[PDB]
């Protein structure tokens, strides 16, 4: 109920629809396992790290078979087939090639580490803001009006389950900015004026719940000659 | 034939890349210009091998007229099969249709390809941005919802990666002593490599600790699991 | 070169990764909504004038005047062109740097999304935010008159709505004047769009340096392979060719590393832009100095 009040919906909406909300939440939780298992490409981000590491290591190992312009790629054969003074010049090429390969590997690893650090910082911020509290930032903790998040651990990563609120089944209505009565203009306190064709009510924005227009949920603060589109009706006391 | 105005004492012409592009014929004093003959790149578009074996060929950045059909020995049909021109070059082996779908295999400037049952075949089309919509705007009308839905979605985020270590002497010189002595006079590159690898290894653990250690109290759930009808 | 390993496979992999990442960045930034909304035919929104930002049907490419000025201000230079080899072989005696780049194995690929598609996405976003406020960003779009949306936004910053309802004309006039001044402010200053020009300048400079690097000798008798091959026997020729090969490989490595660093920076900028699009356009932000200076109203 507190979380629903946090998104601009009164708590009596929850207290009168508890069972339906619980059933919807249970069904949504149940569908998650099927959604994850059916799609084989869902966990691509976590597999990419392992694939990249394996590929880099395999390339580094395979690089040892290159000659780099020498007679052979084996140190023992070069040492046994030549005198030393002709052997240093052959060994130097292999040394330089292997050093270059190591430099390239280290640079690539550094760049990947920087990217991973950025991702980890984003994940830490999301854990701090979406799990330990309710966030008002749009599209930060899911699609819709954020309600609550749950964390789970995965190989080399984290998985966030976001639970949000989505409106549905909208209807058309006629609306007015203010109500004229006894030469005074009335504005809604929290809500909007609505007309079903014959009568006028006031309702909250995110859920249809008409109420009788009284002086308890309105304030005057002005006259009835400036507002454009004002409609005059009766206000109950 | 070249239109360049060579001076009487000039015999050659060069360019930015220091390559000769203008020459004077030794026998008849005429100026000629040299241009490398046609070249380009080839891309292969295919679905998975578990589905079919048909492929399409994209010649990149080439007008489909004066098609090379060569360095590649294999020859495409170059006729009969559908031939299409895109801003990325020429496409051979795929048919162009009016229908627009969601993009499956990107090709170029707003052109995608897919494998459709139609007899299975490979088709090309223009991707669709989305479904058309038009909200009825009026200056005295409003729309208000009457029901709600509770939605649950997932998000995956990587945190850490593998920590590796490398020994320079064993990788470069193995167990040989002459190679080690020769390498000993090349400076201190390997100390730098070891320092960088150690820094990355420490940073991985720091990332994991920062992500997964927000609270310092180990709470435990009550034995009775009843939370007003919610199933966890 | 065949016996020097597999450095070039790594270079190709890195370049392909960068190329894919660019399209991913564009898609992430410009594809927030999946519905293509269109503005109503009658353009009356309580006195607010949106003609400077809405698309112009008269022109063929359907761009707003501000978008037209922005596109005219920036020079694009490099792009993807079919039959470009034909234009290069035309030989009008003005050998530009682009043909020199092409004849040495350097090519530029076109983006996946064209400018018209991006303009359509922007138009859909504008129509949605004009006709529905912020409701279309969290579910189905619900229509609402524009002055009522402005009253909601004023209530969002702690000001009662009767302030708006009693000063509608003055607020509309101020908004119209502020919108009108934008074109003059953008056109007068020539250094406003420095960030967008820097990318093109950096790419052109890098490509030109890479092409110019081919004239170095790197300690050989000559920088031309044919001259070395014709002036020497083979056994003296490998030792001359090796120096050139090593120098060119080093140049390629340097270029690839610089490109990777620039790609990382561009990715960070694109992530920031996507966050700003999500938070300032599809809703009202309470973060200080995130969506402008002052109390944010709309973007
Ligand atoms: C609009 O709302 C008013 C207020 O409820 C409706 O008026 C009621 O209509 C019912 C059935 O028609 C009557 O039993 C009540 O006595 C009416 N109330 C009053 C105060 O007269 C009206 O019918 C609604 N109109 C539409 C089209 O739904
Ligand atoms: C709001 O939506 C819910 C769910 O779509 C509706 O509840 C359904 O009502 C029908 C009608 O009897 C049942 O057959 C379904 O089993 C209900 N769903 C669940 C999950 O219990 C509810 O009726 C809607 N409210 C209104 C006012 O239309
Ligand atoms: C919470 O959900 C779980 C599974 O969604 C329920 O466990 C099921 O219980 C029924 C009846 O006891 C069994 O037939 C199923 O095989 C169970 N499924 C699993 C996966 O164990 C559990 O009963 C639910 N909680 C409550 C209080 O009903
Ligand atoms: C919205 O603004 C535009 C331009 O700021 C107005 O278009 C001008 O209209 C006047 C009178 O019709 C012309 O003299 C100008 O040449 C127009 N300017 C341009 C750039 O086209 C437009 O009239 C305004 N909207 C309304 C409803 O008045
Ligand atoms: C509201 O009105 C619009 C046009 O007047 C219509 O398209 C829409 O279906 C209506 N909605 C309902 C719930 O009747
Ligand atoms: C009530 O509103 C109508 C429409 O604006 C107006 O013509 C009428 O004069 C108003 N009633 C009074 C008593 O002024
Ligand atoms: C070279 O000899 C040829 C005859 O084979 C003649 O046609 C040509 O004019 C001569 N050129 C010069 C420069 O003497
Ligand atoms: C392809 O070449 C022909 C012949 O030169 C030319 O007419 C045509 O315009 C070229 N294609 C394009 C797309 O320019
Ligand atoms: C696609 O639509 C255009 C519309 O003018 C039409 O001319 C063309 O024939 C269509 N494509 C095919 C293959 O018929
Ligand atoms: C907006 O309100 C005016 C009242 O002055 C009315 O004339 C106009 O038709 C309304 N707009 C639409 C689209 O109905």
């Amino acid at each position: 109920a507190y979380r629903f009040n946090g998104i601009g919906v009164t708590q009596n909406v929850l207290y009168e629809n508890q069972k339906l909300i619980a059933n919807q939440f249970n069904s949504a939780i149940g569908k998650i396992q099927d959604s994850l298992s059916s799609t084989p490409s869902a966990l691509g981000k976590l597999q990419d790290v392992v694939n990249h590491n394996a590929q880099a290591l395999n390339t580094l190992v395979k690089q040892l078979s290159s000659k780099f312009g020498a007679i052979s790629s084996v140190l023992n054969d070069i040492l046994s087939r030549l005198d030393p003074p002709e052997a240093e010049v052959q060994i130097d090429r292999l040394i330089t090639g292997r050093l270059q390969s190591l430099q390239t590997y280290v640079t690539q690893q550094l760049i990947r580490a920087a990217e991973i650090r950025a991702s980890a910082n984003l994940a830490a911020t999301k854990m701090s803001e979406c799990v330990l509290g309710q966030s008002k930032r749009v599209d930060f903790c899911g699609k819709g009006y954020h309600l609550m998040s749950f964390p789970q651990s995965a190989p080399h990563g984290v998985v966030f389950l976001h639970v949000t609120y989505v409106p549905a089944q909208e209807k058309n209505f006629t609306t007015a900015p203010a109500i004229c009565h006894d030469g005074k203009a009335h504005f809604p306190r929290e809500g909007v004026f609505v007309s079903n064709g014959t009568h006028w009510f006031v309702t909250q924005r995110n859920f249809y719940e008409p109420q009788i227009i009284t002086t308890d949920n309105t304030f005057v603060s002005g006259n009835c000659d400036v507002v454009i589109g004002i409609v005059n009706n009766t206000v109950y006391d | 034939e070249s239109n360049k105005k060579f001076l009487p004492f000039q015999q050659f012409g060069r360019d930015i890349a220091d390559t000769t592009d203008a020459v004077r014929d030794p026998q008849t004093l005429e100026i000629l210009d040299i241009t490398p003959c046609s070249f380009g790149g080839v891309s292969v578009i295919t679905p998975g091998t578990n589905t079919s074996n048909q492929v399409a060929v994209l010649y990149q950045g080439v007008n489909c007229t004066e098609v090379p059909v060569l360095t590649p020995t294999w020859r495409v049909y170059s006729t009969g099969s559908n031939v299409f021109q895109t801003r990325a070059g020429c496409l051979i082996g795929a048919e162009y249709v009016n229908n627009s779908y969601e993009c499956d295999i990107p090709i170029g400037a707003g052109i995608c390809a897919s494998y459709q049952t139609q007899s299975q075949s490979i088709i090309a089309y223009t991707m669709s941005l989305g479904a058309e919509n038009s909200v009825a705007y009026s200056n005295n009308s409003i729309a208000i919802p009457t029901n709600f839905t509770i939605s649950v979605t997932t998000e995956i985020l990587p945190v850490s990666m593998t920590k590796t270590s490398v020994d320079c002497t064993m990788y470069i010189c193995g167990d040989s002593t002459e190679c080690s002595n020769l390498l000993l006079q090349y400076g201190s590159f390997c100390t730098q490599l070891k320092r960088a690898l150690t820094g990355i290894a420490v940073e991985q653990d720091k990332n994991t600790q920062e992500v997964f250690a927000q609270v310092k109290q180990i709470y435990k759930t009550p034995p009775i699991k009843y939370f007003g009808g919610f199933n966890f | 070169l065949l016996q020097y390993g597999s450095f070039c496979t790594q270079l190709k992999r890195a370049l392909t990764g960068i190329a894919v990442e660019q399209d991913k960045n564009t898609q992430e930034v410009f594809a927030q909504v999946k519905q293509i909304y269109k503005t109503p035919p009658i353009k009356y929104f309580g006195g607010f004038n949106f003609s400077q930002i809405l698309p112009d049907p008269s022109k063929p490419s359907k761009r707003s005047p501000i978008e037209d000025l922005l596109f005219n201000k920036v020079t694009l230079a490099d792009a993807g062109f079919i039959k470009q080899y034909g234009d290069c072989l035309g030989d009008i005696a003005a050998r530009d740097l682009i043909c020199a780049q092409k004849f040495n194995g350097l090519t530029v690929l076109p983006p996946l999304l064209t400018d018209e598609m991006i303009a359509q996405y922007t138009s859909a976003l504008l129509a949605g935010t004009i006709t529905s406020g912020w409701t279309f960003g969290a579910g189905p779009a619900l229509q609402i008159p524009f002055p009522m949306q402005m009253a909601y936004r004023f209530n969002g910053i702690g000001v009662t709505q009767n302030v708006l309802y009693e000063n509608q004309k003055l607020i509309a006039n101020q908004f119209n004047s502020a919108i009108g001044k934008i074109q003059d402010s953008l056109s007068s200053t020539p250094s406003a769009l420095g960030k967008l020009q820097d990318v093109v300048n950096h790419n052109a400079q890098a490509l030109n340096t890479l092409v110019k690097q081919l004239s170095s000798k790197f300690g050989a008798i000559s920088s031309v392979l044919n001259d070395i091959l014709s002036r020497l026997d083979p056994p003296e020729a490998e030792v001359q060719i090796d120096r050139l090969i090593t120098g060119r490989l080093q140049s390629l490595q340097t270029y690839v590393t610089q490109q990777l660093i620039r790609a990382a920076e561009i990715r960070a900028s694109a992530n920031l832009a996507a966050t700003k699009m999500s938070e300032c356009v599809l809703g009202q932000s309470k973060r200080v100095d995130f969506c402008g200076k002052g109390y944010h109203l709309m973007s």
